[PDB]
């Protein structure tokens, strides 16, 4: 709940308003100008959120920042590993699915993010063994995204932590 | 081992250049290296201006930074800008 304190704080960069026309979120500040060192880890701290107002602004917040972060995402990757780990370690199936879709987005959001994630497989991947078989196929699809964008060392490091992993493509 | 790809030099002052100045004064490329080198929960910043307030140097002494801008126009060109 560092996000619950972030929420409705002053620095919170999203406008808390709902326009009927959709589910877009209104940014008070331009995403391009945010210091991702400060904001992206706070939004990832919301991956644990499941209560109604918070979970939406956490997820849509992460989505836009990853979609428009560009070269701001890689320099911040180290700061995201603890929030990712913590969300997954709840062993909540819904937090794990939201986090997995986010991890998929993470490794395609900018060059080298997928490769830079490899040294942290042993910190984030273990929980997925419990749920390795719809969560099972989402784990499989996520691990393939990791390997696809992970460089030459990706599979071996996925297999060390997920012994049952196999993937052609 | 997240490291920048390339380095350029600033040409006009900015909020970004100011904080990059303050990191590089204390001996860090940016907040990415500073958090790599030191166990860091938060980087202490000024409330009104966001600028870096204090930094623990490699030899564990501390540099303190003014609430207002410190990087004068003469120094702007010396700030290194790292791409990731």
């Amino acid at each position: 709940t560092a996000f619950r304190k972030f929420y409705e704080r002053g620095d919170f960069p999203i406008a808390l308003e709902h326009d009927s026309k959709g589910n877009k979120i209104a940014w008070k500040v331009e995403i391009e100008k945010l210091d991702y060192h400060h904001y992206l880890p706070l939004f990832f701290d919301g991956l644990c959120e499941m209560t109604f107002p918070y979970e939406f602004f956490a997820r849509q917040g992460i989505h836009d920042m990853l979609e428009h972060g560009g070269n701001k995402i890689l320099p911040v990757l180290p700061q995201l590993i603890i929030p990712i780990k913590n969300a997954l370690n709840l062993r909540n199936r819904q937090v794990i699915c939201v986090t997995l879709k986010v991890l998929q987005h993470l490794v395609v959001s900018a060059e080298m993010v997928g490769k830079a994630l490899v040294p942290y497989y042993r910190q984030i991947l273990p929980v997925l063994n419990i749920f390795k078989n719809n969560i099972g196929d989402l784990i499989q699809e996520t691990l393939e995204a990791f390997e696809r964008y992970g460089g030459e060392n990706a599979f071996i490091n996925i297999k060390y932590v997920v012994p049952t992993y196999e993937s052609c493509l | 081992d997240v490291k920048p790809k390339s380095v350029s030099h600033a040409k006009k002052w900015s909020e970004e250049i100011e904080n990059l100045y303050r990191f590089q004064q204390a001996g860090y490329r940016d907040e990415t290296e500073y958090r790599q080198v030191k166990q860091v929960s938060m980087v202490d910043r000024w409330p009104e201006t966001g600028y870096v307030k204090k930094l623990q140097r490699r030899d564990n002494t501390f540099y303190y930074y003014n609430k207002q801008r410190e990087c004068d126009d003469k120094e702007v060109h010396k700030v290194k800008i790292y791409a990731y």
